[PDB]
RNA sequence: UUGACCUCAAAUCAGGUAGGACUACGCGCUGAACAAUAAGCGCAGGAAAAGAAAAUAACCAUGAUUCCCUCAGUAACGGUGAAGCGGGAAAAGCUCAAAUUUGAAAUCUGGCAACAUUUCUUUUGUUGUCCGAGUUGUAAUUUCAA
RNA sequence: AUUGGAUAUGCCAUAUAAAGCGCUUUCGAAGAGUCGAGUUGUGCAGCUCUAAAUGGGUGGUUCAUCUAA
RNA sequence: GGACAUGGGUUAGUCGAUCCUAAGAGAUAGGGAAGCUCCGUAUGAAAGUUGCACGAUUUUUCGUGCCUAUCGAAAGGG
RNA sequence: CAGAAGAAUCAUCGAAUCUUUGAACGCACUGCGCCUUUGGGUUCUACCAAAGGCAUGCCUGUUUGAGUGUCAUU
């Protein structure tokens, strides 16, 4: 078998990031929301899902044509995205709930969100996927979302997925954040790296 | 399964690399006929300058431990695969400065007992010395005139190192000797 | 703002997240070519600040030079080079290795309208910039040649005849 | 390497036709603009006075322009220096009131819709 | 020698058998004189070579004019009907392009430009 | 022989062997060129030619460069 | 001898040609 | 199963762009024997480079750059050789990153379609619409003089 | 003919807009394998190590000046 | 006169070249190099000119199976 | 010289033509190909000709894909 260069670039990769040892705040990421409660968190995100750029334009358009023959809202309630957007909210202690994507592509973009969120005060999850967010807010991506306010309707079922996700990912995990991640190996890697760290060590040490 | 799946691609990264690395030493040819056919050893250099310091006491034991703690020492290998370490020697190695006297040492250490026995100090001296015997045993006044005048390169009949007088270099030549 | 986050996670090179991305990084760039597009900056802080807008136009190439002229002098030139239909707009520094240094050119296309349309890039598809990175005119190839102002940093053999001497 | 200054009348009525290019341009207005008066920083000038590059931002606003209209009546403005006596204040600030006693300001052409 | 505005109001089908015509007697012309010919035929020669280059520049006049009719108002047209001033001139940047401004300058320019004025001596 | 027509100079003196003429270094894409030879410069440079285009660039930018037909 | 080298001696005995008369 | 995204490819895919010449002046790199020189290499323009102080000075202070005169064969370094001040030429200032537009990505390329426009059927735009780029951040606002 | 910046004048103008100045019981972000230290080459570059926040640079006898990457 | 002048003269489906390969050279992949450039020739290349075949057309959005450079010889091969 | 009778070996110049090469670009250095369309002749599944095409790097977009890359999907 002769893999192309760029998929045993992908592959190794993925073991690659495995068999090193992690760091705490990048192993994190690793440990997600779990299934149920991020179906309950997009229901709720999915009812604040920000207007369609046609939506808008459809809109901006009809209270065009009455002022083109003759003439006061409600302020817009959505879901909060964009990084600097965000994490201005979260400093501003505005945010309810953020959900940081579990796979931004240079990690240090959301690498402080965490810890940010837990100094601030702020309920967070890591959810699955880049895709997953930006699907919400028509985007090809958001690497976090957040929620600030919601209709006096969802009052009462943001504050259970924020239970929830205090319950399922905050009270869980917790110490399993703050350990170093990584060094798995397969069924029979340890035997095999057992056998070549004890032939290493008998006379191969130059 | 995450883990099956997990270990199938160890296996297969793994399985596929050493076959790389045969595969690239087959070229060699001999590699081929090689096939056909706790303690520690200083032998880099590398090691022996560090060796050498230890022991001649010139850099202290307790800088040298501190000196340890840098960013490469942070990065681990411990369980890393074979495919990544044996990259990450030939590029990410550092390297550290160099001492003559670690050089000679090594030197030292190589020189077998019978590196230079009576024979190879001898003949391996004679053949040399006589190759070099073998290699071993292995000007024209002209007179610018008649046709010789107004030459401006060899003349003809006339074959390796020459000097070309005309008689007006006469006059030069007394005043060159009163001088 | 998340810039000031990254700007100060830059800072610590050393420290646990920013030695684990060195070297996982360092290895990806290594399986890569040495010269090969990059879809994203890797330090989308440091390139934005040295003129990079995320729209039609800018591109992202990274670069690997062996250590041991300047290196980052070097990246700028074999980059602009290789794509020679843009304008080596600045460079920066993203990884190394004992062999290599790794760095990020940010070019810019003086075709697209995007860019010609744009007034505070405009000066870029103007023909006197043909290659700065050639010229030493780029951050980098400034400091190279001592172009600064202070005392660090053909008037003389010449004889000057007036008229009335 | 020999210079020459065979060129230096060929110079300086080029420099004179620029003068006259420039005043085609803009008529009704001075060819330079108006420099205000510093002392040299040397024990050696500080008697003496010369002309500096701009007027401070202080002197600008004790004698009533803005610095943003300073530019556009030809008053150059000069960030960087500073009024650290009384004497050099007092001295610019009335070099810009004969200046603004002197000049003539043409309306421009105000652009309003139809309505407000 | 045929008048050029004469050929103008013809059609290029006309235009081609005058074309074919008279390379018909080019190529007979160069015969006789081969052959022995006078001075009038060496005379025709050359008229007959400028009149074949006239029904040529006419059809070549027609058949641009009447490509720049379809391409008139699209965006990209041939590039042998595009203008050729030099090279460098078709790459800089256009005087729409060149005028364009922030609106950080607009401001400056509508609110605090350039006045006219005047110092009394 | 050790020296051919060259395709690019049209001169005598493409070598045979190393397949590179010694006047102007086809095939190499740009010529050769030595400012030690200033001589060598002079007898081949711009102005040793028709010439054309070039001529026909500098008749043009008198009036601007312009296109179209009179009136 | 090809089309090139025929036309270059061509041009070449054409070159030490007799001047016109006229 | 179906579908999102990331990365990577392919096309005689739609439209573009690069190369070579000249090289007096200009900017880099390299560099000898006897000179930031010659040669060699790279890259531009009608000028190039420099340029709105991480600048001088020790004054009653000066105020981007460039060039000229002067400083001055001076200081310093040990024959080499400046710079601050001063006189003059010309003068013009500014743009970003770092701020939540969050009561609304307000931003932009391209296709198609009309409409104008032209040194010009050759140029350059506008208006509409659709697909995209973009929240891993495009506009407005701000650049410390604030 | 082809053009430039003005002037006069017609039409249009998306001003529910934009700006200067002045006031503050409210705030004010400032560029890192960079500076720097050590060393080896010719301020600059390589190598090793690698920062700060009235901090840092450069001058002068605590002060002055400046605000780099 | 092999000089000069003026004209004339070389006719191919079967003769040679054209095609193939030889030692070698050589672009491409990648890697060097401040650089003019050098190494490298199936090399960790997604290496197929319409690689090939199959199918009452497949949720009228393609599924299944198979196999996996060029130059260099007017004396070599045809 | 002959010959011809808006002339001209005229000027200007804004429209055109511009063979083979050359950065030189289908591959080679006398040649050898491929792709699209059109045309001919005692004459048509053959042969021939003509026109328009086919270099490389890169940028924006488009379409088509690949991945035991990251996921979602009662
Ligand atoms: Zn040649």
């Amino acid at each position: 078998v002769k893999w192309p260069e760029y998929i045993r670039l992908q592959r190794r990769r993925k073991i690659l990031n495995l068999r090193l040892k992690v760091p705490p705040a990048i192993a994190q990421f690793q440990k997600t929301l779990d299934k149920n409660t991020a179906t309950q968190v997009f229901k709720l995100l999915n009812k604040y899902r920000p207007e369609t750029a046609a939506e808008k334009k459809q809109r901006l358009v009809a209270e065009a044509e009455a002022v083109a023959n003759g003439k006061v809202s409600k302020k817009p309630y959505n879901v909060k995205y964009g990084l600097n957007h965000v994490v201005a909210l979260i400093e501003a202690k505005k945010a309810k709930l953020v959900l940081i994507a579990s796979d931004v592509d240079p990690i240090e973009l959301v690498v402080f969100l965490p810890a940010l969120c837990k100094k601030m005060g702020v309920p967070y999850a890591i959810v699955k996927n880049k895709a997953r967010l930006g699907t919400v807010i028509h985007q090809k991506t958001a690497a976090v979302l957040a929620v600030t306010e919601v209709r006096e309707e969802d009052k009462n079922e943001l504050a259970s997925i924020v239970s929830a996700v205090d319950a399922n990912f905050s009270a869980k995990y917790d110490e399993s954040r703050r350990k170093w991640g990584g060094g798995i190996m397969g069924g029979k890697t340890q035997a095999l790296l057992a056998k070549r760290a004890k032939a290493a060590a008998a006379t191969v040490r130059l | 399964d995450s883990d099956d799946e997990r270990d199938r691609l160890e296996a297969d990264l793994d399985s596929m690399y050493s076959d790389y690395t045969k595969r690239k030493a087959e070229s060699d040819v001999k590699y081929r006929v090689k096939k056909a056919r706790n303690n520690v050893e200083i032998v880099t250099a590398e090691a022996m300058t560090l060796a050498q310091d230890i022991a001649s006491r010139r850099k202290s034991k307790a800088d040298l431990i501190d000196e340890g703690y840098n960013r490469w020492s942070f990065q681990s290998k411990e369980g890393l695969p074979d495919w990544f370490l044996d990259e990450e020697t030939t590029v990410n190695k550092p390297n550290k400065p160099i001492t003559k006297e670690a050089v000679l040492a090594l030197r030292e250490k190589m020189k077998a007992l019978n590196a230079r026995p009576i024979k190879k100090v001898l003949e391996a001296q004679g053949r040399k010395k006589m190759r070099t015997i073998k290699r071993l045993q292995r000007p024209t006044l002209v007179v610018a005139k008649g046709p010789n005048k107004g030459l401006k390169s060899r003349p003809k009949g006339v074959k390796g190192k020459y000097k070309m007088v005309d008689s007006r270099m006469k006059k030069d030549l007394r005043a060159q000797k009163r001088l | 703002g998340a810039y000031k986050y990254l700007e100060e996670l830059a800072k610590k090179k050393q420290s646990d997240v920013n030695l684990f991305l060195s070297r996982v990084r360092a290895w990806e760039y290594r399986q890569m070519n040495v010269i090969h597009r990059a879809s994203r900056p890797s330090r989308p802080d440091k390139a934005r600040r040295l003129g990079y807008k995320a729209k039609q136009g800018y591109v992202i190439y990274r670069i690997r030079v062996r250590r041991g002229r300047s290196a980052r002098c070097t990246a700028e030139e074999r980059v602009g080079r290789y794509c020679s239909n843009l304008r080596v707009l600045n460079s920066y520094w993203v990884n190394q290795d004992a062999t290599y240094k790794f760095f990020e050119v940010i070019l810019v296309d003086p075709s697209h309208k995007a860019i010609r349309r744009d007034p505070r890039i405009n000066w870029i598809v103007n023909p006197v910039h043909k290659h700065r990175e050639s010229r030493g005119l780029t951050s980098i190839g400034k400091k190279s040649r001592g172009i600064g102002k202070g005392h660090r940093f053909l008037r003389h053999n010449t004889l000057s005849l007036r008229r009335y001497r | 390497y020999v210079k020459t200054w065979f060129n230096q009348p060929g110079r300086k009525l080029r420099r004179r036709q620029a003068r006259q290019t420039k005043a085609a341009k803009i008529a009704p207005r001075p060819v330079e603009a108006i420099r205000p008066a510093v002392k040299p920083p040397t024990i050696r000038y500080n008697m003496k006075v010369r002309a500096g590059r701009g007027f401070t931002l202080e002197e600008l606003k004790a004698a009533g322009v803005s610095r943003r209209v300073a530019s556009t009546i030809g008053i150059p403005v000069d960030h960087r220096r500073r009024n650290r006596s009384e004497e050099s204040l007092q001295r610019n600030v009335e070099r810009i009131k004969v200046y603004l006693a002197h000049l003539i300001v043409f309306p421009r052409k105000a652009g309003q819709p139809k309505k407000g | 020698a045929l008048k050029t505005f004469e050929l103008r109001k013809q059609s290029q089908e006309n235009l081609a058998e005058q074309l074919q015509e008279l390379r018909q007697e080019l190529a007979s012309l160069r015969v006789q004189k081969i052959a022995g010919g006078s001075g009038s035929k060496l005379s025709k020669i050359k008229t007959t070579r400028k009149d074949i280059a006239r029904i040529l520049t006419v059809i070549n006049e027609s058949n641009r004019l009447a490509a720049r009719e379809a391409y008139k108002n699209k965006k990209y047209i041939p590039l042998d009907l595009r203008q050729k001033k030099t090279r460098a001139i078709r790459r800089a940047l256009t005087p729409y392009e060149q005028s364009r401004k922030t609106l950080k300058q607009i401001k400056k320019e509508r609110y605090f430009p350039l006045r006219k004025y005047a110092l009394k001596a | 022989k050790s020296h051919t027509i060259c395709r690019r100079c049209g001169k005598r003196s493409f070598h045979i062997q190393k397949s590179t003429c010694a006047c102007c270094g086809y095939p190499a894409a740009k010529t050769r060129s030595y400012n030690w030879g200033a001589k060598a410069k002079r007898r081949r440079t711009t102005g040793t030619g028709r010439m054309s285009y070039l001529k026909k660039v500098h008749r043009s930018f008198k009036n601007g460069f312009r296109s179209g037909k009179p009136a | 001898k090809s089309f090139r080298t025929k036309q270059k001696l061509a041009k070449a005995a054409r070159q030490n040609r007799p001047i016109p008369q006229w």
